[PDB]
């Protein structure tokens, strides 16, 4: 089994001067995205936002506004730096969720013990005609 | 948030595509939550009564500005003197030159000079008076109030029809065929021949008088004893002047062809007979069909039993029966197809033969009227092909169409496609070709270099319609022919005398310009029927998206994979179809405007050696006919063309505005939006109001239809102001 | 190679000599066409006893204020 | 300038834009060719005439052709 | 936000990280005199329920057709004045 | 008189159209001396046009109601009334051409089709296989009606790909 | 001889009452 | 293009002409000022007044700027 790691609020937040493509007024009323990430030494990164942070020591904390920027941040720091993330999913009201590398192991690689749905058993040639599916509300590939 | 109540999955995006989308899927019914296919055909039956009742209002709309605010009774007296008046003006913008320069057809105020040709058809129908059009406004309004109340009670489940109704093909193409098309049509020869033959001969008849008023001196006894010939005694003489009893007759149902000589129109009786005939044919037709009285044809075994041997056709017509009736896109395109063919027929026909009393005197009508129906022909004909593109992404069954001509021609649809690329490619080459080595020619020149090649075929026809003006002396154009002896006495005068003249446009002599042009035509309808046919042939899937029958008629794309896949859907094929429609409709416009200017000046040269090449049709139409529509006003003043120099710019504008939609595509535009949305939601005292709705960029699909929408109104706006303006401030 | 074709086509298709004694009133020129499809119409009476097509690209006013006023130095 | 078609098609040529209705005179560009042209003996007191005609002044004529004339701006 | 040193967020004070912030928005019960207070309240009393500054709107749109009524022609206006004379036309016509 | 022409040697406007253009060419003439380069360039301009108008004349072509010459178009209404070369004799001439360039770039896609790399042969072309192909393509038709009735000119739909409809 | 105040006024109040019927037609057809 | 529109338009008719020894003869006769301020100003006593000189070329040197005009629409 696997347990998912908590969101340490208390997590310093790397060297930064202040952007404008940072958060908005939907982080307060939806939601907003954070990512953490261990680093080896003071080196300078790129926001997904726009601009260069210099990322600490030791733990850092950053929060963006989409999953796609954490992500990106992600996969920046894997690639140009080889450090690892979790990102967290945190809404307004308190409660945290946990994301992208929910089960331990990146989802490129397998785990034997994952939800193998959204899967058809059939080619693409093999899906329903429109008109056998007529006036229901899906199309026909999740038949 | 619940906006879209036929759509829950639209009403769930929080942005202003949310709205944007509950506009434009509104009538997509098959598409919404929750239907069935009774609803659905009740929806549309009770939708087509509102459709109805829109135009019995707009009609009566018409009637009633012309009763009103119109100049018809003035217009009744002197027909070629006095310019018809749609309605009144009343715009509190307007200074005081412009309520001078509005002021025309003797009314009291600023005026709008009507060229939808209803006075001529008013006229020519036997109204008379604005009391008259008041009654047809008011019962029009009462039968409109009749249709609503109509639609309102088929919705309610006691007068809900069956599902088995809608669908009962045969009993509803027996009455439509027999009521809608022959009873209708026998009604109208009984309002010619009882109103508006008396009408055209100075005889007043009302409803007040015509059960005391004898439409023919012999009445019904020689309808009833087989001597029908004693309603075509004495027609109207080449004399007679409409709205008189001078040299007037009595036959009610003539026969002679031609034209009237003084209104330059058909005769009302040769109309009385053609609309007697066409009355018993349909009923005739609506005959045909099996119902309930154990008679008439079963269309299933009709379709299949048309199934040649040898395998030529495959199954043949093997379930089209319940293909055509189980789809509504089928019959939609169907419908839409043969409606915009017949509105083509209408506008060529109409300016070649005028039906109404002094057409083809006022210019602007005619061209307006020729414009007006072919405009809508294409875009009707462009529909027709879009819903048969959606009948093959939404209705096609392949099980039940195994075999059959739609799975043959769905079999080899590469050879149909590629022929149609052939054969718009050779057109497009050579007509191209001729017209830029004749500008090249006339430039150098030398324009006895021109390659002009005689339009020797249609000349031919024209021969064989009676025009002796190119010496074939074929049909009839040779009076010792059979068929010139057989009607002789028949059509064969007054056709003759009609097609031998170039007073009228009873097929127009045509030469080497007429030819590049024609070609110029077929080219057009030519490679919109390549796009429209590649759009529904390969709407189910191609090459580079098999799949696409499960992505819907209408999608932005599969992603920039496979090289791009941008502009892949149907939708995107009529998309591109309806500019090639707009340049096919203005190239047919063009040509008919320019041959009628100099036609209608006496001068048929300024097109003869003008249109054969490129700069003249720059030169001496586009530049030559502008030069008072674009001094509507100016800084010396402003006369009645300043409305049309203001729609001229205006179209312009839509049209550049249209491109800003064609050209640039979303992406520039979400990031630009997401820039102001970051400056409004942190820009002092504008932070206590926020947006419900979060504003995004629009859709693909959605600003490629805004794109087309802005296009095609600029063009009609910018062609019909140019038009209107340079024939009706020219005469 | 351009500058040289332009200097080459003032030396010898122009009227470059001829302009030099009537700026005022003949049209420059420096480009002349062979007579194939009747092209040669686009060799203009620019003046100077010289038929050729008018340039517009002010390489004789150029020449004038450099002081060539000859045909071999260009 | 759809202001000014919208009040010339209507029939107001006083509710328009022009100089000769509703002004909009460039008076900061105007005051420069002002300076400009009085700029000789004043603020360039070893200049003779003004660096353009353009500024201001009289036309200066070429065979009969206009070389440079002042510009107004309105 | 417990932004003692670089800790810009804290479930504990979740308000705070987000970016909720006044800006310019201060609290004061001080701002405007007395009477007119009173006087202002008394002028917008009953008028602000929904339907009642509807119904102001609907008394501008009367005013609205008050003016196309009796008012477009009180300031002259070309649209209600007389006419003078008349064009011909490029031919025969009115 | 095929379709209400006349012939250019007779009818009036052709004449008239010469005229124009001679005199057009002559108001050109009429400034520069007679020995002059432009003098010479003109006078040939002017033999051009007479010479033209000449054979236009003489070849027997129509003209409308201006001097201007038509074409026909039509095989039989051209043969029997002698203007076959208006557009029949250049219908002719032109699909030889056209066939000879179209079997050519035809026969050398299937000469370097069956290459060790068919990729490289179309844009480094070999220019002795494709003279050679040139040459043999002037018997385009006979090879053309003999490949098609060997059946080797078209492929068997069942070896060419289609959408799945 | 054109028409009369009380025939506009008689039409205008017609064309209201087909009014009424649209709506109806309108909200059956919503529903 | 607005750019180069308003040179050509504005020195055509406030710089550009002939003398006459009592004034100055512009080419199009200062309809600038009183048409400039107006987009069918602009259509019309520029963008189809000065249209007229290459769409009449034809037969003369200028065809070939004729000749360009329609093949750049194209
Ligand atoms: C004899 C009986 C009869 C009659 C008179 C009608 C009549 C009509 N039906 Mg109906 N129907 C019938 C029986 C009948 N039906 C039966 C038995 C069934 C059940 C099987 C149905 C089922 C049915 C359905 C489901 C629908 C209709 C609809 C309609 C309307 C068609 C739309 C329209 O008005 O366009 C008018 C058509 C014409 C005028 C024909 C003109 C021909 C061409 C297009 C024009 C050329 C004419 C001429 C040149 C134009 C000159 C005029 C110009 C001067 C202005 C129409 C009024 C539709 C509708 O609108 O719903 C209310 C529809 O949805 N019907
Ligand atoms: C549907 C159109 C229509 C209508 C409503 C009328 C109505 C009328 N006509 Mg008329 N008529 C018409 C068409 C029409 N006609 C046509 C097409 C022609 C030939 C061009 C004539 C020629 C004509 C003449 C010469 C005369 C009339 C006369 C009359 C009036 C006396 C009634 C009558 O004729 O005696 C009764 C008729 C019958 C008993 C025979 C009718 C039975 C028929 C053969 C079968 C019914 C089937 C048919 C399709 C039903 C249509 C229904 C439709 C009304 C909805 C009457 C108001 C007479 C008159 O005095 O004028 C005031 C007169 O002299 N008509
Ligand atoms: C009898 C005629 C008819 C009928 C009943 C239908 C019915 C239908 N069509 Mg169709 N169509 C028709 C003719 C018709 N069409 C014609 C003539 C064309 C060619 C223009 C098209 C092209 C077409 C396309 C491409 C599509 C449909 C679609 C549809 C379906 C949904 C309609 C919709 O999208 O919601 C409502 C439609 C609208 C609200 C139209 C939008 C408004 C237009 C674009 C703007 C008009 C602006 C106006 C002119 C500005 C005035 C100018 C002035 C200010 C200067 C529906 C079943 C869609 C579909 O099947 O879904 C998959 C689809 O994508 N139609
Ligand atoms: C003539 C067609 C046309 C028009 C009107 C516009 C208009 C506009 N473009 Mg655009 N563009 C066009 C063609 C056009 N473009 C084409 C063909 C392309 C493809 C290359 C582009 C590509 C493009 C880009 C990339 C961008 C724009 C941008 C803009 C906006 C700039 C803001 C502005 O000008 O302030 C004022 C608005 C106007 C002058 C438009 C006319 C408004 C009139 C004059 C006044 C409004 C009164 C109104 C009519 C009254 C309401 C009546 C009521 C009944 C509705 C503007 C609305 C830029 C932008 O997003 O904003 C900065 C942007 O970056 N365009
Ligand atoms: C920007 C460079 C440039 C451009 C655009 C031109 C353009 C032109 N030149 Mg020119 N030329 C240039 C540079 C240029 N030249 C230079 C640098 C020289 C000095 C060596 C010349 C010397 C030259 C001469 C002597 C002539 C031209 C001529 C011409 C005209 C016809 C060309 C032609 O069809 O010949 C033929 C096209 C071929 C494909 C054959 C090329 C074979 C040559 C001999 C091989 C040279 C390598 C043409 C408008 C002719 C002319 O003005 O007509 C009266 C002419 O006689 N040029
Ligand atoms: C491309 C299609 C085409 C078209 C539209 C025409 C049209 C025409 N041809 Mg023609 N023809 C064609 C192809 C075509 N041809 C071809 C390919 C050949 C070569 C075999 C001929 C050989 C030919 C001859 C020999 C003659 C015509 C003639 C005619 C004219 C009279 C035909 C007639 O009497 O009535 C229609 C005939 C039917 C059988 C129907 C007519 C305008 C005749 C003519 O010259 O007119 C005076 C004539 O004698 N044609
Ligand atoms: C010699 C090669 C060749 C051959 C034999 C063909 C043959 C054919 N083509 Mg094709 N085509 C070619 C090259 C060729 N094409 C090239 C290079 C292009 C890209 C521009 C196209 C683009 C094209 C399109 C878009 C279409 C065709 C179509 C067709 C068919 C209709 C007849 C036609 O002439 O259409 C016209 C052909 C053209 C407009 C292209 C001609 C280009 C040149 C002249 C050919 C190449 C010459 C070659 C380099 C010579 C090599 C010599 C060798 C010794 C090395 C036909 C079987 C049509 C079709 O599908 O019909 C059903 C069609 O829609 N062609
Ligand atoms: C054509 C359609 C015309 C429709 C007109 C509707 C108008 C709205 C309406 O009736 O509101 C009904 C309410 C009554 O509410 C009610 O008024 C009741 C009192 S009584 O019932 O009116 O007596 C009160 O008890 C209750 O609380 C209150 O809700 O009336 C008002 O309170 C409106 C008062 C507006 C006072 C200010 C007007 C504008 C000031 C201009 C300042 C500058 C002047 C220069
Ligand atoms: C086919 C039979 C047609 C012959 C009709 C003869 C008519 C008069 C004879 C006549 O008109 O003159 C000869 C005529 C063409 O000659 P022309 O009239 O053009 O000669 C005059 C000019 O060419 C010289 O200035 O030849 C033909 O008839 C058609 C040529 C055969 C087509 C060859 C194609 C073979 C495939
Ligand atoms: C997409 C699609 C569709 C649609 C299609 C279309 C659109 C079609 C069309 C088309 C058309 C639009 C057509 C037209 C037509 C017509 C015709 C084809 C005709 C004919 C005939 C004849 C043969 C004639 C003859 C004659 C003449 C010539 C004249 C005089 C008289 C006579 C008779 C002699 C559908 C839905 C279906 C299906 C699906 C897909
Ligand atoms: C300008 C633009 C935008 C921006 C979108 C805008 C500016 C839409 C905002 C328009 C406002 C709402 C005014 C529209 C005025 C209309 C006349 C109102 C019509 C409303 C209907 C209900 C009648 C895109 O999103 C886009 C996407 C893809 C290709 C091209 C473009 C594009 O050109």
């Amino acid at each position: 089994a696997f347990t998912p790691p908590t969101l340490q609020s208390d997590t310093p937040s790397p060297i930064f001067g202040g952007s404008t493509g940072g958060l908005l007024s939907q982080a307060q009323v939806e939601e907003f995205h954070v990512i953490t990430w261990e680093s080896k030494k003071e080196q300078i990164f790129e926001m997904p936002t726009g601009g260069a942070a210099i990322m600490r020591q030791g733990p850092n904390l950053l929060k963006l506004a989409r999953k796609e920027q954490c992500l990106a941040l992600l996969t920046q720091l894997r690639t140009k730096f080889k450090i690892d993330g979790y990102i967290y999913r945190v809404f307004p009201n308190g409660e945290v969720q946990y994301l992208h590398p929910k089960d331990g192991v990146y989802p490129e690689k397998v785990n034997a013990g994952r939800s193998g749905d959204n899967t058809n058993m059939r080619r693409i040639g093999q899906n329903k005609e429109p008109v056998q599916i007529k006036f229901s509300g899906k199309i026909p590939a999740e038949f | 948030k619940l906006f879209p109540k036929f759509s829950q999955a639209l009403a769930q995006d929080p942005t202003t595509r949310r709205i944007w989308f509950g506009i434009a899927t509104a009538h997509d019914f098959e598409s919404h939550d929750g239907m069935t296919e009774e609803r659905l055909y009740q929806k549309i039956f009770a939708s087509h009564f509102g459709q109805l009742a829109i135009i019995f209002l707009w009609t009566s709309g018409n009637l009633f500005h012309v009763a009103w605010q119109g100049n018809f009774e003035q217009w009744v007296q002197d027909p070629l003197h006095i310019r018809p008046i749609a309605h009144a003006i009343w715009d509190p913008h307007f200074g005081q030159p412009a309520v001078e320069a509005f002021t025309r057809g003797g009314a009291s105020g600023p005026v709008n000079i009507s060229t939808s040709g209803v006075y001529q058809w008013w006229y020519t129908i036997g109204l008379r008076t604005n009391q008259e059009l008041y009654t047809g406004s008011i019962f029009l309004l009462v039968l409109a109030a009749l249709f609503l109340f109509a639609g309102w009670l088929h919705l309610q489940p006691a007068f809900q029809p069956a599902l088995s109704w809608f669908k009962n093909a045969e009993s509803r193409l027996n009455h439509h065929l027999a009521g809608l098309f022959g009873v209708s049509s026998l009604a109208w020869t009984g309002h010619l021949v009882h109103v508006a033959i008396p009408e055209s001969r100075g005889q007043h008849v009302g409803w007040d008088n015509f059960l005391t008023v004898l439409p023919h001196p012999a009445g019904l006894t020689p309808f009833f004893t087989g001597n029908w010939a004693a309603y075509a005694e004495n027609p109207d003489s080449a004399s007679h002047v409409f709205n008189t009893a001078q040299g007037s007759g009595t036959a009610i149902l003539t026969f002679l062809g031609g034209f009237h000589p003084q209104t330059q129109s058909l005769w009302l009786t040769d109309m009385a007979h053609h609309h007697l005939a066409i009355a018993v044919i349909f009923i005739l037709a609506g005959h045909m069909y099996r119902t309930i009285f154990g008679i008439g044809h079963s269309m299933r075994e009709i379709l299949e039993a048309q199934t040649p041997p040898s395998g030529s056709l495959g199954a043949g017509h093997k379930g089209l029966y319940d293909t055509v009736n189980n789809s509504l896109h089928f019959q939609l395109g169907l419908a839409l197809a043969s409606v915009g063919t017949i509105s083509s027929l209408v506008a060529q026909h109409m300016y070649s033969l005028p039906p109404y009393a002094f057409l083809a005197q006022d210019f602007t009508t005619q061209a307006a009227l020729y414009t007006h129906h072919q405009y809508i022909a294409g875009f009707i004909m462009c529909g027709a092909f879009a819903h048969g593109a959606i009948f093959f992404v939404r209705d096609y069954d392949p099980a039940q169409n195994r075999g059959n001509v739609l799975a043959r021609i769905l079999d080899h649809k590469e050879a149909l496609i590629s022929h149609l690329s052939w054969a718009s490619l050779f057109l497009g080459f050579h007509t191209l070709g001729l017209y830029v080595h004749n500008d090249v020619v006339q430039a150098f020149g030398t324009p006895e270099k021109q390659i002009l090649i005689e339009p020797v075929f249609a000349q031919w026809i024209q021969a064989a319609h009676g025009k002796t003006a190119y010496g074939f002396d074929f049909l009839l154009s040779s009076a010792t022919s059979a068929p010139s002896l057989a009607g002789q006495a028949l059509w064969l005068p007054g056709w003759l005398q009609g097609i031998n003249s170039d007073a009228n446009s009873l097929f127009l002599t045509i030469g080497p310009g007429d030819f590049l042009v024609h070609h110029a035509i077929a080219l057009g309808l030519h490679t919109t029927t390549l796009i429209l046919v590649k759009g529904a042939l390969d709407a189910r899937g191609s090459k580079l998206m098999p799949d696409k029958k499960d992505f819907g008629y209408s999608f932005p794309c599969d992603g920039p994979g496979r090289g791009g896949t941008c502009d892949i859907s149907a939708w995107d094929a009529f998309y591109l179809a309806v500019f090639w429609m707009l340049n096919t409709i203005g190239w047919v416009t063009f040509y008919w405007h320019w041959k009628h200017l100099g036609i209608w000046q006496g001068n048929v040269n300024q097109f003869n050696e003008s249109s054969t090449y490129l700069m003249g049709w720059l030169r001496d139409y586009l530049w030559l006919n502008s030069s008072q529509l674009i001094n509507g006003y100016n800084p010396f003043g402003m006369n009645s063309l300043s409305v049309w120099a203001w729609m001229f710019l205006f179209g312009h504008l839509i049209y550049a505005t249209g491109f800003m939609f064609l050209i640039s595509w979303r992406g520039y535009w979400q990031e630009l939006i997401e820039t102001l949305a970051w400056a409004h939601e942190r820009t002092p005292l504008a932070n206590l109001v926020r947006w419900r709705d979060k504003p995004v960029a629009l859709s693909i699909v959605q600003a490629r239809l805004v794109g087309l929408t802005h296009f095609s109104v600029g063009y009609v706006l910018t062609y019909a102001a140019f038009l209107i303006a340079s024939t009706s401030g020219k005469f | 190679i351009w500058l040289s074709g332009m200097y080459f086509h003032g030396a010898r298709f122009s009227n470059y000599e001829a302009w030099l004694t009537d700026p005022t009133h003949i049209k420059p020129s420096a480009q002349v066409v062979w007579p194939i499809v009747g092209q040669e119409i686009l060799n203009a009476d620019v003046g100077g006893g010289f038929q050729g097509l008018q340039i517009t690209s002010g390489f004789f006013q150029l020449w004038r204020a450099a002081g060539i006023t000859s045909e071999l130095q260009l | 300038y759809i202001h000014n078609d919208t009040m010339s098609a209507l029939g107001r040529p006083q509710d328009m834009f022009s100089d000769t209705a509703i002004q909009l005179q460039p008076v900061f560009a105007q005051w420069v060719q002002n300076t400009h042209f009085l700029a000789p003996g004043f603020t360039a007191p070893n200049a003779l005439a003004s660096t353009s005609p353009s500024w201001g002044g009289d036309v200066v004529a070429v065979g009969g052709k206009v070389a440079m004339m002042p510009i107004s701006l309105g | 936000k417990y932004g003692e040193e670089s800790r810009y967020f804290d479930l504990k004070d979740l308000e705070n990280t987000v970016g909720s912030w006044d800006m310019y928005g201060q609290e004061d019960k001080s701002r405007y005199n007395g009477l007119q207070s009173e006087f202002f309240e008394r002028a917008a009393n009953g008028l602000s329920r929904r339907e009642y500054i509807l119904g102001l709107v609907a008394i501008g749109g009367a005013g609205i057709l008050a003016w196309g009524g009796k008012g477009a022609a009180d300031v002259r206006l070309p649209t209600v004045g007389p006419q003078q004379p008349a064009q011909v036309g490029p031919r025969g016509r009115l | 008189d095929v379709a209400g022409l006349t012939p250019c040697s007779e009818s009036k406007a052709f004449a008239k159209r010469k005229k124009n253009e001679v005199k057009a060419l002559n108001k050109r003439l009429k400034n520069y001396e007679a020995d002059s380069a432009p003098a010479l360039a003109l006078k040939a301009t002017i033999a051009r046009t007479e010479a033209r108008f000449d054979k236009y004349a003489k070849q027997g072509l129509l003209c409308g109601t201006d001097g201007l010459p038509h074409l026909i178009a039509d095989p039989g209404l051209a043969l029997r009334y002698g203007h076959a070369g208006d557009v029949f004799i250049p219908t002719i001439g032109f699909i030889y051409f056209a066939g000879w360039l179209g079997y050519a770039g035809s026969k050398y896609l299937q000469a370097v089709a069956a290459t060790a790399k068919p990729i490289e042969k179309e844009i480094i072309i070999d220019v002795p296989l494709a003279w050679k192909l040139l040459w043999e393509g002037f018997g385009w038709p006979l090879r053309a009606f003999a490949e098609y009735k060997n059946g080797s000119l078209m492929e068997d739909d069942a070896k060419i790909t289609v959408s799945p409809r | 001889m054109p028409i009369a105040d009380y025939q506009v006024f008689t039409a205008l109040f017609l064309a209201l009452a087909t009014g009424i019927f649209a709506v109806r037609l309108g909200v059956a057809l919503y529903k | 293009s607005i750019v180069i529109f308003h040179f050509s338009w504005k020195m055509q008719s406030d710089v550009w002409g002939t003398v006459s020894a009592n004034g100055v003869s512009h080419i199009t006769g200062g309809n600038f000022a009183q048409s400039a301020n107006t987009i069918n100003g602009w259509l019309r006593d520029f963008l189809w007044a000065q249209s007229s000189q290459v769409i009449q070329s034809y037969g003369s040197a200028l065809s070939a700027y004729g000749l360009i005009f329609l093949g750049a629409h194209f």
